[PDB]
């Protein structure tokens, strides 16, 4: 189909130009072939024409044509025509390394692409050349950038005098006494990366030996359209055009964020999952599945405003096919029951929504990412998810890990000097997991930060394959029952490959349910599943008081800021719990909330402050000067005061001076 | 530009990929619900008079400030502003510095076959000095 | 300090040359263990080496008689390792010459000389031919062989090629396997070449028949191999 | 090398041979140029000007009262007759606090003394108002006046003043003819001598001639070796035994080979050198060469030429006679048209900003690339037209190089213009006809064949001069 | 001159430099040689 659509494109060029001459020249650019009844056949190009190799290339996956590749095709055909090699080059990772091999095996000849590795002896290069010459092989020695220019002279002059011999079209010639016959079909091509790093430079006459070919562009579209083709339905070419258009325009339009990625393997994934998903659905549901699958990644990745933008951008493509939907009310209500009553935790439709997104993402791929602080709802989200998972399934073997807790070397094992091999920890985990029992599903979590070395150490599972490597020559693969979970708070030090490996999930920190949380803590402490809990002690009074204080003091300290250090508002309620307990030991609620909020506040701004607070406070502060005077007495119900003490046996030793009962 | 693709997409309720931008040196149109009178454009390599593209010379500077421009968008391949042969693309880089791989190429009238206009190496700069 | 310093210097040079002679004894041991044809076609230096190894083990047992280095590294005069080394050099130069003779041909210079020594240890076994077939060549893995040799499936004939992607294609000519390693290796290369040629021609004739029967839906282009089918069809489009 | 330095100091005394107390003034009169020419063949034009000015102020940093070199190297509406570009340059001279008092000290507000001074080509010699000079710029501020009021006289006014205000002995600051033997008499039989192989530079021929006319004793007993394959073992033994005999040698192709020299300069420094054992080193300018040679060596240069005429001349120079004298005129004529077009593309590279987005590495191999690919066109019999081959020609020698769509579009248009192939002087086959074509092709490469204007070429050359200046170079 | 320069290496060790009029005196020594060997043989031997 690749070569079919290429022939197609050229025929459209012909019909658009209304090409007239039979010797048409945009036509003579491409390949020509003819048979014969000699022993030996022939090929033909614009000018070059020689015998065929009759070599078994083996069926392999093959790249796409592009005007750059037309340029390169023609460069190579003429270099062949001239009896001199070519030196294509350009930026690294351009695709030229694949194009060299593609072009070599196009006619079906050997392509030995090597690395200029470990100070290649002039001898070693001489023997490689001696073998290749009489064998009639072809190749390239990539990474010419690293070679002693010692070997560069040796090999440049080998190449140039061998080139002169082959141009003479001799039969036998000698090099370092190697008077040997030659082979006709021989081809060298060279490719290096220009001035980016410090590397050995090219000799002048050796850079004159060859000419070069700059290269910079690749592309997709064909593979998508080809698999949408091969899925089971037909109308897929313009479909893939829409897909790739949406993809590149999303790249351009959507704001640059570090986690923002459209990973190539995730693309191929979305494609063939939709491929499976067609099964059992008529011709109409084909198109709804497309947008719903695009949404299957649109949801847990994109913020609300870019979501609105993107969804309108999509609804342009098919404006009559907006309302498909998801159908999982069964798992909805399972996780709802769990969160609501079985846990004793507080439930919320929003929390359950995140649980459902996490569940379907875990169903899709083995692992994913998630952004949030610990104990901030998301850990309880995956906990309620695994508990609903044991309600809807057999069991869940589960493990917890942290990369930066220990070093990577003991995390993966190393030798004990005395050469004794020691193991890692994930090896033990996977050993017990694959070897426990089957009536379980195996999960592990990784919480911490991002450091490239340990996460790339296990790319062998983060890639499409789920398989391991060990220093002790051990390789372990896993059944889909083994899943990973990646918690993170910031991706300050991530890599695009690591981003493309797994999924993604984001939590706007405003989504953490506040009022249900605080109402739960006010009404009932968590159920004492574990033994030996700690001591814990109308409610509407303090609830309404906190609610009224909420927005007013928020705006108050919003004007003020001023704190010494950045803080969230959750640990503030964690201290409001201490406030409630010291009350158990309204006015006291106010005073202890004041003591909690006034922590990081600065001196000169202490006269902003509590000042605007006693403005906003129910009980008028009688302490007009330094209103922080509040030791209210429960029994006598007086208003406020302080106290002090100091003496000599308190000051006996060098240390333990009685720093007096300062205020 | 893509934002004005976006707003005009929603105003006419059309597709994005449908929207084809086209320059309009004279004024605005109304398939395109909006036509922007934008500033900061200077031609290079060729002069211009009212409805005519001239060619710079030695004494004329390499720069030629373009007339007040306007723009419009359209359906994919409808009858747009000017004729494809009458029009002709010219590169659009960033600014005075020719670095950074031209953002796109904009249409401009060719008085004769673009051959001489290619030979002229015309272009447009966003800002100089 | 005196006694121990001179003893330490002597023990040092002795154990050094001993480790060298010993490691090259291991190397030559293994070299002549992998094959007997090497020792047979090379009588002189291999006989020298087996004498070397016999009395090497002998003097090694003599040294092992006293292991307590504090009172057993008193084995002075151990400078016979010098002559051992010179004999080693004179025999190894010859051995390298014999390896060059064995490699004498172009296709041998894209492989380790050690794997070439494995070939010269055992080249006739068709399983080993199959093994190194894929290690050397680009797109082939192995080929099928006769299961019975009245004892096993050892080295009889090729019936069908097996590629990297497990492309299984039978032999139009059932290649017989012989002992003339490079001779029948060239024969196998020509099997590749001309068998592919005749397969190309047959597929081309039936693909011309396919072009004639294009009007009824042809499953013939599916029956054909992808490579040859696409090539013949590209030719067809050239004529189009 | 100081040994060489005191060596050439001796000939400056030796070449003097004057019999008087006129000696010491003539002694130094040889010394200052003997050493100045000994450095003028190794530096670059920038390094020349600063070393001049260095010795200028060092002999007997005075005129630059307030950091004038800053805005001289860049670190209006009062006039009407001037163009606006001069107004903007003057507006630079009238930056916030740069030279405003001097810009009004020009008194340009009176247009008469400035209109005429700017309207007259070469003002400084003919119509330069003397009184106006006394007003603003007597000694050197004239060159700051020429910075914006008329930059058409930068270099010449530089050369005129620096030679005038200086008591430098050299009447003409340049030197005599390329005569190299007299410079090779002072050579020493142990120090090395490097030949910087500039484009179109092969002084080796003279090295043989002197090694034949004067070194009749050792002709063909010396030799030369290009740095090739295993010439380590070959040349080093030759250098070794040649050292044991005091022979001569030259080494081409060194830039090709830095990492023989680490062993070669090592065995060189391992042993001193024998008498009469003159060395010679030759390579094009390349880095990656061990400094141990480049610090102690001789650095002599030549001069690379350019232009369609010289490109066509050298193209037919390597295009040998049997290549020129082909079967039919038709083949040689399209070869002449192709080579003119390839030369046009190669010569366009001298314009970094506009000609291409960047100067790609076009090569003579690309001309070789056009040759045998055309042989494979003409190898068969059949009237071979050229819409594909030009694409081919364009897909190869430039398709790899010309990747940018603008360069791609400019390329294809050149392919359509040179050889029409779109439907929208030459001569016969003999070589002398194309040599005739080389001389009919005027040496002045007009912008018509290019397709450009004249002014930005001057601006690009002015920018190069500013880069030279900057590289020559609690404050502001 | 002063590639690494601190008062420590100066306080601990003994410093000896010289910085023009020497290189002068070898000039005349060689120039008196090239001026006239009689000037030379007179000067150096008498010295």
């Amino acid at each position: 189909i690749t070569i079919d659509v290429h022939s197609r494109d050229v025929v459209e060029k012909f019909v658009i130009q209304k090409v007239s001459e039979a010797e048409s020249f945009a036509w003579l650019s491409q390949l020509k072939f003819y048979w014969e009844n000699k022993n030996k056949c022939i090929i033909r190009i614009v000018d070059w024409f020689r015998f065929y190799s009759y070599e078994y290339i083996g069926n392999a996956i093959r790249l796409v044509i592009t005007p750059l590749t037309d340029r390169c095709y023609i460069t190579l055909t003429q270099a062949l025509n001239l009896t001199m090699g070519g030196a294509p080059a350009g930026p690294a990772g351009t695709g030229k390394t694949e194009t060299t091999k593609d072009l070599g095996r196009a006619i079906g000849i050997p392509v030995m692409v090597f690395n200029c590795s470990d100070q290649m002896n002039k001898d070693s290069m001489a023997q490689i050349f001696m073998g290749l010459s009489q064998s009639g092989a072809w190749g390239c020695f990539d990474e010419f950038n690293r070679i002693s220019i010692e070997v560069l002279s040796v090999v440049s002059t080998q190449v140039k005098c061998v080139l002169d011999a082959l141009k003479e079209k001799k039969t036998k010639f000698s090099f370092e006494e190697g008077e040997i016959q030659l082979q006709d079909t021989v081809g060298f091509f060279i490719t290096m990366n220009p001035g980016y790093a410090g590397r050995t430079e090219l000799p002048e006459n050796l850079k004159a030996l060859f000419r070069s070919c700059a290269m910079v562009v690749p592309d997709l579209a064909l593979i998508c359209e080809n698999m949408l083709m091969s899925e089971g339905f037909t109308m897929a070419r313009v479909l893939s055009r829409k897909f790739v258009s949406l993809y590149m325009l999303s790249r351009e339009l959507l704001s640059k964020q570090k986690h923002y990625d459209w990973g190539l393997r995730a693309v191929k994934s979305v494609l063939r999952q939709a491929g499976k998903l067609k099964r059992g659905d008529p011709d109409m549901p084909e198109d709804p599945l497309l947008m719903r699958a695009l949404r299957d990644f649109n949801m847990p990745k994109i913020v609300t405003d870019d979501k609105v933008i993107f969804r309108r951008l999509i609804g342009d493509l098919f404006p009559k096919l907006d309302p498909p939907t998801k159908q999982n009310p069964e798992l909805k209500k399972i996780v709802q029951d769990t969160t609501k009553k079985d846990m004793g935790l507080v439930a919320e439709e929003l929390f359950v929504t995140k649980v459902v997104q996490l569940a379907e993402i875990l169903e899709v791929r083995h692992c994913c990412f998630v952004i949030g602080p610990p104990g901030s709802g998301k850990t309880c989200v995956w906990k309620t998810l695994i508990k609903s998972y044991i309600n809807s399934g057999e069991d869940a073997e589960y493990d917890t890990l942290n990369p930066k807790a220990v070093t990577s070397d003991e995390l993966f094992g190393a030798y004990t000097k005395t050469k004794e091999w020691k193991n890692g920890v994930i090896a033990v985990i996977m050993k017990n997991q694959v070897k426990k029992a089957t009536h379980m599903h195996k999960w592990s979590v990784l919480d911490g930060d991002i450091d490239p070395e340990w996460i790339e150490s296990l790319n062998t599972v983060m890639d499409d394959n789920k398989v391991l490597t060990l220093v002790s020559n051990d390789r372990i693969f896993l059944t889909p029952q083994m899943r990973l979970i990646f918690e993170i708070s910031n991706l300050r030090n991530a890599t695009p490959a690591t981003v493309s490996r797994a999924g993604v999930l984001f939590i706007n920190e405003t989504d953490i349910g506040w009022m249900p949380y605080m109402n739960s803590w006010l009404e009932r402490s968590q159920i004492n599943i574990l033994k030996q809990q700690k001591e814990m002690a109308a409610k509407s009074v303090f609830y309404r008081c906190f609610q009224s204080y909420f927005e007013q003091n928020i705006d108050v300290h919003d004007k003020n800021r001023c704190p010494m250090v950045d803080i969230a508002m959750i640990q503030t309620i964690c201290t409001i719990l201490d406030a409630l307990l010291i009350q158990h030991l309204e006015a006291f609620f106010i005073f202890a909330g004041l003591w909690a909020i006034g922590g990081p506040v600065g001196g000169g701004q202490d006269d902003s402050f509590n000042t605007v607070w006693k403005g906003a406070a129910k009980v008028k502060f009688p302490e007009q000067g330094l209103c922080y005077d509040y030791y209210y007495d429960i029994n006598e119900n007086k208003w406020n005061t302080w106290k002090v003490e100091d003496y000599l046996p308190n000051d006996q030793p060098l240390f333990s001076k009685i720093y007096v009962a300062t205020i | 530009l893509t934002a004005i693709m976006q707003v005009i997409s929603r105003a006419k309720a059309y597709e994005l990929n449908k929207l084809y931008i086209q320059t309009e040196i004279t004024k605005r149109s109304i398939a395109a619900k909006e036509g922007a009178y934008v500033y900061g454009f200077i031609l290079e390599g060729a002069r211009w008079d009212y409805q005519l593209g001239q060619l710079e010379e030695s004494k004329p500077k390499e720069m030629f400030s373009v007339l007040p421009v306007t723009y419009c968008k359209a359906i994919p391949l409808p009858p747009e502003g000017k004729e494809d042969k009458s029009l002709y693309q010219c590169p659009v880089y960033k600014t005075e510095d020719r670095g950074n791989t031209y953002v796109f190429t904009a249409q401009l009238k060719t008085r004769f076959p673009p051959r001489k206009w290619i030979l002229a190496g015309v272009a447009i700069i966003m800002d100089v000095e | 300090v005196e006694d121990w310093r001179e003893k330490l210097g002597r023990v040092d040079v002795v154990v050094n040359e001993w480790l060298k002679v010993q490691k090259n004894w291991k190397i030559l041991y293994n070299i002549f263990l992998l094959s007997e044809d090497i020792r047979m076609q090379l009588p002189e230096d291999t006989k020298v080496f087996e004498g070397v190894d016999k009395e090497f083990k002998d003097m090694m047992s003599e040294v092992s008689a006293n292991p307590s280095v504090v009172e057993a590294c008193t084995i002075e005069r151990r400078d016979v390792l010098v002559g051992w080394s010179q004999a080693i050099k004179k025999c190894e130069k010859a051995l390298n010459d014999y390896l060059e003779q064995k490699k004498k041909f172009p296709r041998f210079y894209f492989l380790s000389n050690q794997s070439l020594l494995t070939i010269l240890s055992n080249g006739q076994n068709a399983p080993k031919v199959c093994e190194y077939l894929g290690d050397c060549f680009d797109g082939l893995k192995t080929l099928t062989f006769e299961p019975p040799a009245n004892p096993a499936e050892t080295s009889k004939v090729g019936i069908g090629m097996i590629s990297k992607d497990d492309e299984k294609v039978p032999f139009s000519s059932k290649f017989i396997c012989e002992g003339a390693v490079e001779h029948w290796l060239l024969n196998l290369e020509f099997r590749m070449r001309e068998t592919l040629q005749e397969i190309l021609e047959g597929a081309k004739n039936t693909a011309d028949l396919w072009d004639s029967g294009d009007k009824p839906r042809e499953e013939w282009v599916e029956g054909y191999n992808a490579q040859i089918a696409l090539l013949t069809t590209t030719i067809v489009w050239t004529e189009d | 090398s100081l040994e060489s330095f005191i060596t050439f100091f001796f000939k400056a005394i030796n070449r003097t041979t004057v019999r008087d107390e006129n000696r010491i003034p003539t002694l130094i009169l040889n010394i200052r140029q003997t050493i100045y020419q000994w450095i003028s063949r190794g530096l670059f034009e920038k390094h020349k000007l600063i070393f001049l000015t260095l010795i200028v102020f060092r002999l007997m940093d005075v005129a630059y009262e307030v950091a004038e070199m800053d805005f001289l190297i860049k670190c209006e509406n009062t006039l009407d007759w001037l163009p606006n570009i001069s107004w903007d340059q003057i507006q630079g001279l009238i930056n916030l606090e740069e030279f405003r008092n001097f810009a009004h000290q020009l008194e340009k507000e009176a247009p008469n003394r400035f209109k005429d001074w700017y309207n007259e080509l070469q003002p400084e010699d003919q119509k330069l108002p003397l009184d106006w000079k006394r007003l603003d710029s007597m000694p050197f501020k004239k060159l700051l006046v020429l910075r914006c009021l008329r930059p058409d006289r930068m270099t010449i006014s530089l050369n005129n003043f620096i030679r005038a205000v200086l008591p430098q002995g050299d009447a003409f600051v340049e030197m005599d003819q390329k005569l190299e033997s007299v410079i090779n008499e002072d050579s020493e039989s142990t120090i090395p001598i490097f030949f910087i192989l500039s484009p179109g530079s092969d002084p080796v021929k003279e090295v043989e001639k002197i090694a034949k006319k004067k070194r009749i004793e050792p002709g063909k007993n010396f030799f030369n070796i290009a740095l090739g394959q295993g010439q380590d073992e070959i040349a080093r033994r030759r250098i070794e035994e040649g050292n044991k005999e005091g022979h001569w040698v030259m080494l081409q192709n060194i830039h090709l080979m830095p990492t023989w020299l680490i062993e070669l300069e090592k065995i060189l420094d391992s042993y001193g050198g024998n008498s009469e054992f003159r060395l010679f080193l030759s390579a094009e300018p390349s880095t990656g060469i061990p400094i141990g040679i480049l610090d102690r060596s001789i650095k002599l240069t030549n001069e690379p030429p350019a232009g369609l005429k010289a490109n066509m001349k050298r193209a037919w120079t390597y295009f040998s006679k049997e290549e020129i004298e082909d079967k039919d005129p038709k083949i040689k004529s399209i070869l002449f048209a192709l080579c003119f077009f390839h030369s046009t593309l190669i010569e366009r590279r001298r314009f970094g900003p506009k000609g291409w987005n960047m100067s790609y590495p076009f090569n003579m191999g690309d001309l070789r690339d056009s040759y045998l690919v055309m042989n494979r066109y003409m190898e068969q019999n059949q009237k071979v037209p050229f819409n594909d081959l030009i694409y081919i020609f364009g897909e190869i020698m430039y398709g790899g190089h010309i990747v940018d769509d603008w360069d791609r579009r400019l390329c294809n248009s050149y392919l359509f213009n040179t050889m029409h192939e779109q439907l929208f002087v030459p001569g016969q086959n003999p070589y002398e006809k194309y040599i005739e074509h080389i001389e009919t092709s005027l040496k002045q490469e007009t912008p018509l064949a290019y397709g450009l204007h004249p002014n930005a070429e001057i601006g690009f050359r002015t920018d190069q001069c500013k880069t030279l200046f900057n590289t020559l170079l609690i404050k502001s | 001159i002063n590639p690494h320069f601190r008062p420590e290496i100066a306080a601990q060790c003994t410093i000896i430099n010289f910085i023009e009029s020497g290189l002068e005196e070898q000039f005349i020594a060689m120039v008196v040689n090239i001026e006239k060997n009689e000037l030379e043989m007179a000067k150096q031997d008498l010295v």
